[PDB]
């Protein structure tokens, strides 16, 4: 940026949103990007001043740019997240969005937002009747998004699991046998939440992330459950058992009877992909220090789908 | 569309289809999932093995000088050629970390592999990445008639609507046109 060492960050805010204005393509996203770092990391003074007009982007009838703003409001909300408290009817409009693809990214948004969320609600000394009823539009579109279980669209139902899987997640007890992902080990879980809490009920989050899992188990035996939906499915409970492993026990269950009844609606090839994801999947758990309760069961369904003997030792400790 | 293809040694299936596609205006990448990078030798069981670490101009060269004949006959220094001129060398799959779209494979192993690699991968974002696999036999007609194809099914995706509602009953329609499955399934980023 020639002579940039003379200008304001927000003199240069401004042109650059002039700029954009001018730009009737999909290359004014690299502009507004350019933005968006000047007022969320040079300097985080200008978030709110600059908000709207990054926000007013949302209205752009390109998908590539409604997708840039559900970025923004993510970064935005993770740099201050009290700014949820102006931003999520936005982030469950574009929940709402006519466009698949901005839908989608909604939903990979709020499996990053639920969870910070509930952490800005955990820790906070004072909550004003505007944070409570943001926090009931945030749970409330979690709620929305355990309902795309049963959307029309196989993409749509794939992201709806993905959430689903992260809540139940959020939702349940790290234990010493929880096998935790580095970029997550600092994520609220419900082991973090204080029984005492004035606003948010441990028991109640408690019975919500048991509910997700048991929604997820019966949208698992649907009898037209697509291969992709399943196979989704199997991941997210091998992510939950190896996560929160007082879970394994209800995911081998579902392993046990998916083998048993694979659902007859899947072509041939389908069923073909689906079966070797159960074994990965099987494998994967057997690895796991908590298998070793069940071990006598994933070893018996192994054998059944044409492991052999060998491949399962290596899997084993 | 951003689409990997992926074979075992990276040479012959993978950059058939990096040629076609790439020349068709997609944006590609290439891989392999072998251990070693494998080209056919004077018989069957005695192929000629290399480290990725080597460049195809190395592996021209080193052909060149162990027999120009036998080479130049069976089409690897004309392949060798035409992968120098768009890479300098092959690519492990499980070296890389860029994100596709969709991933296509040139058999069942190399699925397999591909699929163990993104399994252990730690999820950071939750979006999917479509992974299909189609069984092409390792000689260069074949080589020559999956890449077509494969740039049939890309074309194809690229016109829908919605990719992830409506890839399954494409790969589908293409099972019952073509003879050949494909696998399907997805990994996550």
């Amino acid at each position: 940026v020639p002579r940039g060492s003379h200008m304001t960050t927000s003199e240069r805010v401004v042109d650059l949103l002039n700029q954009a204005a001018l730009i009737t393509n999909d290359s004014k996203i690299t502009v507004l990007k350019q933005v968006q770092e000047l007022i969320i990391n040079k300097d985080p003074t200008l978030l709110d001043n600059f908000l709207d007009e990054i926000i007013a982007f949302q209205a752009d009838k390109s998908i590539e740019v409604r997708k840039f703003v559900i970025g923004f409001i993510e970064e935005a909300c993770k740099r201050d997240i009290e700014l949820l408290l102006k931003l999520i009817a936005n982030l469950n409009m574009l929940l709402r969005d006519e466009n698949v693809n901005v839908v989608k990214k909604a939903i990979l948004t709020m499996t990053q937002l639920y969870k910070v969320a509930l952490q800005w609600m955990v820790k906070s000394r004072v909550i004003s009747e505007l944070q409570e009823a943001c926090w009931d539009m945030v749970s409330a579109m979690a709620g929305d998004i355990i309902l795309l279980l049963d959307s029309d669209n196989d993409g749509i139902r794939t992201h709806a699991i993905k959430f689903v899987e992260g809540l139940i997640v959020t939702l349940s007890p790290r234990m010493a046998d929880s096998e935790i992902p580095r970029r997550q080990e600092h994520d609220i879980s419900l082991d973090r939440i204080p029984r005492d809490h004035p606003y948010i009920q441990y028991n109640v989050l408690w019975e919500e992330g048991k509910a997700a899992l048991e929604q997820l188990l019966k949208f698992m035996v649907h009898p037209a459950i697509s291969s992709i939906n399943l196979t989704t499915a199997l991941g997210s409970l091998a992510n939950i058992a190896r996560q929160r492993p007082m879970f394994m026990s209800e995911v081998i269950q579902a392993y046990e009877t998916l083998h048993a009844n694979l659902p007859p609606t899947l072509a041939k090839s389908q069923v073909s992909s689906v079966r070797k994801n159960l074994k990965l999947h099987l494998l994967s758990v057997l690895k796991h220090p908590a298998s070793l309760e069940f071990q006598a069961q994933i070893t018996t369904l192994l054998v059944d789908l044409g492991t052999p003997q060998a491949e399962i030792a290596r899997n084993m400790p | 569309l951003r689409v990997a293809v992926v074979s075992s040694s990276n040479q012959n299936r993978s950059m058939e289809a990096h040629n076609i596609l790439s020349k068709r205006g997609f944006s590609v990448r290439s891989f392999g999932t072998g251990t070693h990078v494998k080209l056919p030798g004077p018989a069957p069981d005695k192929p000629n093995v290399y480290d990725f670490k080597t460049t195809y101009d190395q592996m021209y060269n080193d052909l060149l000088r162990k027999d120009k004949e036998l080479y130049t006959q069976n089409g690897i220094l004309h392949m060798l050629d035409r992968n120098k001129r768009i890479k300098p060398r092959p690519e492990r799959f499980q070296n890389c970390k860029d994100l596709f779209d969709l991933i296509l494979t040139c058999e069942e192993r190399v699925y397999d592999q591909v699929v163990e690699d993104l399994n252990s991968r730690e999820q950071e974002t939750c979006q999917p990445v479509h992974v299909v696999n189609v069984d092409i036999q390792d000689n260069h007609e074949e080589a020559t008639l999956g890449a077509f194809l494969i740039c049939e099914l890309c074309q194809c995706i690229q016109h829908t609507e919605d990719m992830e509602n409506e890839i399954d009953e494409l790969l589908q329609e293409f099972e019952e046109k073509s003879g050949r499955t494909f696998l399907h399934t997805v990994c996550f980023y």
